[PDB]
């Protein structure tokens, strides 16, 4: 029923400028804090902006600036993201995020499919040392990363999240803060980890388990991806 | 705080903030309570200022936004669910004028004016309407001149009835539930004879509530 | 009619009144006994009869 | 001389 | 002509002014108690009015003692050159606060019991805190150029010590008086002038709304109406009389030195000044008994005061 | 006639249940428990005064969490609080806004509210839609709801105006159980720690023991004066508490069915809106019309604190699973924490 569909990219001239459109239906749009996430043609992932509910807050990265705008329209459900110039390292798979914040909530929960974007010619890092790991079918395999400052904060709880990139998919949730399920995925995914590493647990590897896992923390607002660690089926 | 931290207050302050909007919208809006002994002119006065549990209705009437709550149907302990009706600016009373001549058809001793009066004396002397002024109506006036011309009404009040002349049956009776409030100070009965045909009892009651809004202005300013 | 709905009414009141009597009953000094036993047992888990220490309070800290 | 009523007393002018 | 020589209003005006101070400090201070310990609870629409009134009227003669010494000690002020910059800074934004939070009280009155069903939001919306503020900061910015001339230091060196607003550390002895007159009536204008103008242009509507809806025939319709229609003018009428003679002697003395007033009245209208002061004085230990205390609820409310 | 020779076996068959209540009786609570340590003052302080809600509450109910909270107002709203950090989680508006009782899902997925509409609106708290949308309105009962409480997801037990009780299935809207067997206007219902025998007071001043899995009115608990307004399960599920406006509450056993200890005052007049039980069981928490909320020693009928604070009368009231705080609510639209 959610459905996130997003629009406008391409090609673009060099120092050019392109308004990124997201439509939203399915979900309380006012309610849910969208997101921006880019994702190089073959590199991992890394976070763009954050709108609010409200437009309240308006939080961009470092390697984008006040180039990169983001506007909410509650009324018509349309995500936007628009550009003042394009530099080289702008060429990169645009992804939406629905984010919702309350005590026991999901965030990242929901993701879309994306838009094509090319161009023409401190923070934590997490880093997931890990980049290819052969696996077997049923195989229990594990999947560790760390990050450059403790996650744990002092309301108790941890604020890594896992993410899953099949080919060719958008991003999904997997766990969220800390191995906690998220909605619709099934129960082998388990988490499992504490300190400043953090291990994951897949058990019984099937088909559907293929592809590369990606970190995200959640603690400070540069929110820092990972290269992911790719699982060839083998 | 973390940022999902900062996330979660900010959208209590959404949410706090639709709150307070809500509630300054209901706080500039009339609740009247429908809350008779007969139903037979209960269903013609609710459908007239209109166009299985508690029913609503919403009228507005000169830029004033009314609700009113019928609760005939509960048919439960009053002393349970009044206590709900603590804010209501002013309760619709009405009542069957015709009554007189008929003995309430159920128990075949006591009037169903008799019982009816009982009724308003509870309600009107009642702990949560201190405050709270009573619109009374006294329906089927038609039905009480043509009995009184039929026969006078000293079958239903052997005790000085009057005379055998309509307007002084009904100013009698009308002063018979009129001095039943024994707290003639804090609230005011406006009493009205309304015709079956008559369309000017929405515009009493408007009148009634702009009356009772004024005065609790003025017992919420130091003037009183 | 109303007397045979009265008669049926009557009827299942006593039916309900037997059943009720013939619930099996223990002595109330029993009772208390088990009452006191469940409070004793649990009193060292209660946080509102003996305050905990403030750190432990998700409230006051 | 005419005072100016400003000495004596509060509330200058 | 001139030689002020009264001994009964020198020997008089200290003791009037503790007189008003032993008044108005308690008649204040069990206003402040009523209304800050049962606020929550009785949530009238008036608190915050009522509330900055008196407060306005409790520093409005917390600093009485000193001047009334200071007019005993036939002059001779014995106190600072920026204390009593302080006591005229707080007894002129009294002074502003009070007449203002008067007004306020009657356009809250107006928009609560005029027009009901068609000024509710804007009564929401406006009578408030940001009402109460925009008065207390006017206020202030209105007693602004007010400390920017009293000094202190004598000028008959006769061991007479006064405070006197300078106006030469601002500007020339030349226009000093021709300046001071267009202060004084810009002060009057905003003083007493423009919230009796509202004021009464408001509870005369108030009147007028009031008169036909509690005039229902009935004996205890008759009280009521009755009671109600008596307080608005011993409402209005009490401010009427105790700020008018202030700002009508205050006038006359300075359209008289600009008018060669003859000295056949200045025995009195040189030394009338401090009886006017007196009575705006009493105005303020009035307000509590009449903008507060009235409403047998907020009475009762004062006795659970202790 | 037959009506009076049933009529007299009734009478007969109430003398036999007197007489053998008298008989089991014993001792005495008060007397078993005299020798125990007194428990003391316990003075509590409001932790979390818990703002936003704009009339009278009704009706609050604890989450599973001991951190989730769930309260009712005549303004309409059904409010999610987080009590940690006072943040309002969701905010539902409601039908009809004369509700009388609310209720959290052990789960947490389900909150239900109910009231002069005689309907039990059971709202969904986890969508992919990103907000409380009423997932059934459990209709059937011909008076006001005035308690429900959830048994699962699936299931709830809802005590309305009239003398009926209803075990209900949220898939399926048709009631499972009657539960019909009382005498007047029941208003507040309890639940057993295990889920199989819940209790329930009406105001007919009796207190009914019903059986779930079958329907049945198993016990009956006489002795108060005026109808009974609260009740609450001991943490063990062999006793209950029951709250009158006749200024009294009294705790009745279930494997004896008589009276315990009944906790009155002199100088209380006052009704009693919502009573509570705490962990252990030691402490009785029951609100009062007298605007404050009063700590009672279970174990020794005397007085060990009393909740003042609260403007209007003390409507609702509730513990946390875990027994760290104690939730009160009361009219003049302010929830406070105390521990």
């Amino acid at each position: 029923d959610v459905q996130l569909v997003e629009s406008g990219g391409g090609l673009v001239q060099p120092g050019g400028s392109r308004k990124l459109s997201c439509s939203a239906s399915g979900f309380a749009f006012s309610s849910f804090g969208m997101h921006w996430v880019r994702q190089a043609p073959e590199k991992g992932l890394e976070w763009v902006a954050y709108i609010s509910s409200g437009s309240g807050t308006i939080y961009y990265a470092d390697t984008v600036k006040g180039r990169f705008t983001i506007s909410r329209d509650d009324p018509k459900n349309t995500l936007f993201l628009q550009m003042t110039s394009l530099r080289s390292e702008d060429t990169a798979m645009y992804y939406c995020v629905r984010s919702i914040y309350y005590y026991g909530s999901s965030p990242f929960d929901f993701w879309g499919q994306g838009t094509t974007l090319t161009v023409s010619s401190s923070d934590i890092v997490m880093t997931q040392a890990t980049s290819s790991v052969p696996v077997t079918p049923g195989e229990s395999v594990s999947i560790s990363c760390r990050s450059s400052k403790s996650l744990l904060h002092s309301n108790g709880n941890t604020y890594l999240y896992w993410f899953l990139q099949r080919p060719g998919q958008s991003p999904q949730l997997l766990i969220y803060r800390m191995s906690n399920l998220a909605s619709g995925v099934p129960d082998r995914f388990s988490g499992s980890g504490s300190g400043t590493a953090f291990t994951l647990t897949i058990s019984r590897l099937e088909a559907e388990d293929v592809g590369v896992y990606y970190c995200m923390q959640h603690l400070e607002y540069p929110l820092t991806f990972g290269a992911g660690t790719k699982l060839e089926l083998k | 705080l973390s940022a999902e931290d900062k996330a979660a207050v900010e959208r209590s302050k959404m949410i706090d903030r639709n709150l307070r909007e809500d509630g300054e919208k209901a706080a500039r809006e009339v609740k009247l309570l429908l809350l008779g002994a007969g139903e037979s002119g209960k269903n013609t006065i609710v459908k007239q200022m209109k166009i299985t549990g508690i029913v609503e209705t919403h009228f507005t009437f000169k830029d004033l936004h009314f609700k009113m709550f019928d609760v005939g149907a509960q048919r439960s302990e009053r002393k349970k669910w009044i206590h709900c009706f603590e804010g209501v600016t002013a309760i619709i009373f009405c009542v069957a004028l015709s009554d007189y001549d008929l003995v309430l058809a159920e128990d075949e001793e006591m009037n169903r004016m008799h019982e009816s009066m009982k009724l308003f004396d509870s309600i009107c002397n009642n702990k949560w309407f201190t405050d709270t002024s009573i619109i009374l109506f006294l329906n089927k006036k038609d039905l009480f001149e043509e009995k009184i011309k039929k026969s006078p009404l000293t079958i239903c009040y052997p005790e000085y009835a009057g005379s055998n002349t309509y307007e002084e049956a009904a100013a009698y009776i009308q002063c018979q539930f009129e001095d039943l409030n024994k707290r003639k100070d804090t609230k005011e009965i406006y009493t009205h004879f309304t015709c079956s045909t008559d369309t000017k009892n929405v515009q009493f009651v408007f009148d009634a509530v702009t009356d009772v809004i004024i005065k609790n202005n003025l017992k919420d300013c130091g003037l009183f | 009619s109303n007397n045979t709905a009265s008669i049926a009414q009557a009827r299942k009141l006593v039916e309900q009144l037997k059943m009720e009597a013939n619930i099996d009953r223990i002595k109330v000094s029993k009772a208390a006994a088990d009452l006191m036993a469940y409070c004793e047992a649990h009193a060292k888990e209660d946080p509102l009869l003996t305050p905990v220490p403030a750190s432990e309070n998700p409230f006051r800290e | 001389q005419r005072p100016r009523l400003s000495h004596k007393g509060p509330m200058p002018f | 002509c001139e030689y002020t020589d009264w001994k009964s209003s020198g020997a008089l005006i200290p003791a009037i002014y503790m007189l008003v101070f032993l008044l108005g400090t308690t008649g204040n201070g069990l206003v402040l108690w009523t209304v800050f310990r049962s606020s929550r609870e009785k949530r009238r629409s008036a608190d915050i009015f009522i509330a900055s009134l008196a407060v306005a009227d409790l520093t409005f003669v917390v600093t009485l003692p000193l001047w009334a010494t200071y007019t005993y000690r036939d002059y001779d002020w014995p106190f600072g050159t920026f204390f009593c910059k302080l006591s005229s800074y707080l007894i002129f934004v009294n002074m502003y606060a009070s007449v203002f939070c008067l007004t306020g009280l009657s356009f809250d009155r107006y928009l609560a019991i005029v027009r009901p069903v068609a000024n509710a939001r804007l009564r929401l919306r406006v009578s408030g805190a940001v009402a109460t503020a925009v008065l207390w900061v006017l206020a202030a910015l209105l007693a602004m150029p007010v400390m920017v001339l009293r000094t202190t230091g004598d000028l008959e060196n006769t061991t007479k010590v006064q405070c006197y607003m300078d106006y030469s550390m601002v500007a020339t002895v030349s226009s000093e008086w021709a300046w001071e007159v267009g202060l004084g009536v810009s002060s009057t204008t905003v003083g007493f002038v423009v919230p009796f103008t509202i004021m009464l242009t408001c509870y005369f509507f108030i009147a007028q709304t009031i008169a036909g809806h509690f005039r229902k025939e009935r004996i205890e319709g008759l009280r009521k109406r009755r009671r109600l229609l008596s307080i608005i003018v011993v409402l209005v009428v009490t401010f009427a009389l105790c700020w008018m003679p202030y700002h009508l002697v205050k006038t006359l003395y300075m359209l008289g030195s600009l008018l060669h007033w003859p000295c056949d009245f200045d025995l009195f209208l040189m030394n009338i000044f401090p009886y006017c002061t007196c009575i705006s004085y009493v105005n303020s230990c009035l307000n509590p008994f009449l903008y507060a205390f009235f409403d047998p609820r907020f009475r009762q409310a004062c006795t659970s005061m202790l | 006639s037959e009506l009076d020779q049933l009529r007299q076996e009734a009478e007969q068959l109430k003398n036999q249940i007197r007489d053998a209540r008298k008989a089991c009786a014993d001792a005495t609570l008060s007397q078993i428990t005299n020798n125990i340590d007194p428990v003391g003052r316990i003075q509590m302080r409001t932790r979390r005064t818990l703002r936003g809600h704009l009339a009278k509450i009704y009706a609050m109910h604890w989450g599973t969490d001991s951190r989730l909270l769930v309260s009712a107002s005549q303004d309409g709203k059904l409010i999610i609080w987080d009590s940690y950090t006072t943040n309002k989680v969701h905010a539902i508006p409601l039908r009809s806004s004369w509700v009388m009782t609310c209720a959290y899902a052990p789960s947490g997925n389900y909150v239900a509210c109910g009231g002069l509409d005689n309907i039990c609106s059971i709202y969904n708290l986890k969508t992919r839609e990103g907000n409380v949308r009423v997932s059934r309105e459990l209709a059937g009962h011909t008076g006001y709801l005035s308690c429900c409480r959830f048994l699962d997801d699936n299931q709830i037990v809802t005590s309305s105006g009239d003398t009926t009780c209803a075990l209900w299935d949220i898939e399926t809207g048709q009631q499972t159980t009657t539960f019909t067997g009382h005498t007047g206007d029941v208003m507040s219902l309890s639940l057993a720690p295990d889920t199989r025998l819940f209790v329930s007071g009406a105001c007919d001043a009796s207190a009914k023991l019903w059986d779930v899995r079958e329907g049945m009115c198993r016990q009956t608990f006489t002795g108060h004066e005026s109808d009974i307004n609260a009740i609450c399960f001991f943490p063990n599920g062999n006793a209950f508490a029951t709250g009158s406006d006749d200024a009294t509450c009294r705790l009745f056993d279930l494997r004896a069915d008589q009276e315990l200890m009944t906790y009155s005052h002199d100088n209380i007049i006052c009704g009693i809106t919502s009573v509570s039980f705490s962990k252990s069981g030691r402490l009785l928490l029951a609100g009062y019309d007298d605007f404050n909320c009063n700590v009672w020693d279970a174990l020794k009928a005397d007085r060990a604190g009393v909740l003042a604070g609260h403007d209007n009368r003390v409507s609702c009231l509730g513990v946390t699973d875990d027994g760290m705080a104690v939730a009160t609510g009361s009219w003049d639209s302010f929830l406070k924490i105390w521990n």
